[PDB]
């Protein structure tokens, strides 16, 4: 019967709406913790940025290869994507921009490499047969530094060993609950470095060569960690927005179905009463 | 009359493929309405992309409708129809906007309309 | 006492479908779920065993004033049973006051009685 | 041979009801989805094209035993047609045994005949 079919559709849509509302609330709860992590990470990054700004320029010349460009033979690309989908365009924008840039500026068969963070990115680059060197998945909803320290160290070592001469990273930047832009950063080698107004000089022990050789990998790892935190926050915000939109659509579908349910109910009552009266009159 | 031994093997295959892709597009409608295009798999995006163009190309301008719109109308042979739908199914015209397929007729009119629009 | 119980039950019925998520807002949703579970446990009753109105008032007051927030949800029923026993043993003044005035007794006396019972209550 | 086909189709439908967006991608779920898709492709038929019960027994045997698990879905139907043609020439004694005793032949001989046909089959 049409009445029972409409009732079943309404029940299914209500269940979907409830599930989406639960997902939205969970996403907001996780976004709070992501923002807390982003707030917590600030002082270490600020201190290391001040130290590197003081030491790398003004205190001496380019004593390390990571401070000076070299002729390009290979490029490293680091992409951060969510392990689970169900977020609006969050992974799609990053993957599309990365693929477009690769095809339109690069992509000789052996001219690049990909570092993938996320099952979505893994599946994308495996399906499109894009070569991948390093891999990491199943990261926690609030990743810690020890989780990605190994992969960041491996990336830094691969760059330092001359496997590729420049490294780029792509991720979603968090602005508000609505805006998540895709940002591109030339991570290596340290082409741009801001000036620090303190201008403090320490007595280097030993000379600045080892100081820089120890400091630079930590700076790169900190930058990677900050990008990862921003990407996690953007993912949570995008999931929240998508779930809210899904709930609104479900509610609209529910009311449009209730109208038809009322119409079918009236039709059924009319038909039943007409049949009963006709049967009575037949006698 | 829609049988392989009557209309031809190519005609039958093209019709069956068109019906299959239209059925898949119809099935995806509830998910499209609830979540949107973002949650479809990679091949479902292609299915929707082809199905919308096929549905629009199924339309036609009529000779009797000229007095109400000014469009002269068209008479499309079955061979031309089959060739155009096969070309659409093969992905030859995936770049053209879907509005170019609206009320043209032959497959070349789609290209002419898109070029006039500025593609 | 009925109004706060109604509000708590309404909130728990609103948020009941999402109880299996311990990752929700640690302040609002968790507290509402914890209160609602105990409210549902309190509202349960045994067959053919009606409860006097004064004891109902006292137990609902204890539930709605937060005195049950630390008692386990599985031990809420036992808490109620031994609370009734403790009442009929040594809260006769409160019971008589409620019966003869249709109004709540002194808040401090009621709170002291509830705390005294909680001191001797044992949790599994 | 066909005792487990109902379970196979039930699992395939249950998983496919949401697998196009769930992204669960568990290994068992993927294997079940592939097996169900291959079975659904096998079950198709053309109008006015009856086939003998012995050949049906053999083809569902090959499907259920997993011998065609590596064959592409689009190639499954051509695989079935080529298998019928191959059985029309070799392995005819298996068909005679099935049609005379209403029971499966020796499993090893059937398996080796299937492997021989699979080797002589051209995968596209």
């Amino acid at each position: 019967a049409s009445l029972r079919d409409i009732k079943t559709r309404i029940n299914a849509t209500k269940k979907t709406s409830q599930i989406t509302k639960a997902m939205e609330m969970v996403s907001t709860s996780k976004l709070n913790r992501a923002e807390q992590n982003a707030k917590s990470f600030v002082p270490y990054m600020e201190k290391i940025q001040e130290v590197v700004a003081n030491v790398a320029l003004g205190a001496g010349g380019a004593s390390h290869p990571m401070l000076v460009s070299r002729p390009v033979k290979k490029t490293g690309y680091l992409v951060i994507t969510s392990d689970r989908g169900l977020a609006g365009a969050y992974n799609s924008n990053v993957l599309r921009l990365v693929y477009q840039t690769i095809q339109k500026r690069h992509a000789s068969p052996d001219e690049y490499a990909i570092i993938v963070i996320g099952r979505v990115g893994l599946s994308f680059f495996r399906k499109r047969n894009m070569p991948v060197i390093l891999d990491i998945t199943r990261l926690p909803d609030q990743p810690s530094f020890a989780d990605i320290k190994e992969i960041a160290r491996k990336t830094v070592g691969l760059f330092a060993d001359g496997t590729f001469d420049e490294l780029y990273m792509y991720y979603n930047h968090y602005v508000s609950a609505i805006q998540q832009e895709v940002t591109e950063r030339k991570l290596l080698p340290l082409t741009d470095l801001a000036e620090n107004k303190q201008r403090t000089v320490y007595e280097f022990e030993p000379s600045q060569e080892e100081i820089l050789d120890v400091l630079l990998p930590q700076y790169a790892e900190s930058l990677i960690y900050g990008a990862l935190l921003d990407a996690k926050a953007s993912e949570h915000a995008a999931r929240m927005t998508a779930m809210k939109n899904a709930t609104d659509n479900a509610n609209e579908l529910i009311r449009t179905l209730t109208l038809s349910y009322n119409r079918a109910r009236q039709a059924a009552i009319t038909q039943e009463i007409t049949e009963i009266v006709a049967g009575a009159n037949a006698l | 009359a829609l049988a392989p031994e009557i209309v031809g093997e190519e005609h039958y295959q093209v019709a069956r493929k068109v019906q299959q892709t239209l059925q898949r597009y119809k099935e995806l409608q509830d998910i499209i309405a609830i979540l949107g295009m973002d949650e479809l798999s990679d091949e479902d995006k292609l299915v929707v992309h082809r199905a919308r163009r096929i549905q629009f190309f199924l339309s036609q301008n009529f000779h009797v409708a000229e007095q109400f719109t000014g469009q002269p109308g068209s008479y499309v042979p079955v061979k031309e129809t089959v060739r155009g739908f096969k070309e659409i199914l093969e992905g030859k015209y995936d770049h053209l906007p879907e509005d170019a397929f609206r009320l043209v007729g032959r497959i070349e009119e789609v290209v002419e309309k898109a070029k006039a629009m500025g593609v | 006492v009925a109004g706060t119980l109604r509000l708590d039950l309404a909130a728990y019925r609103e948020l009941e479908a999402f109880a299996q998520f311990g990752s929700d807002l640690d302040k609002a949703t968790q507290a509402k779920l914890a209160r609602g579970a105990r409210t549902v446990e309190v509202l349960k009753q045994d067959l053919h065993q009606p409860i006097p109105v004064e004891k109902q008032v006292l137990i609902i007051y204890a539930l709605t004033r937060g005195f049950l927030d630390d008692i386990p949800v599985e031990d809420v029923r036992r808490f109620e049973k031994e609370f009734y026993l403790f009442l009929d043993q040594n809260g006769q003044h409160l019971l008589e006051h409620i019966r003869t005035t249709k109004d709540l007794p002194n808040e401090d006396d009621l709170n002291k009685a509830i705390e005294a019972f909680k001191k001797t209550f044992v949790v599994s």
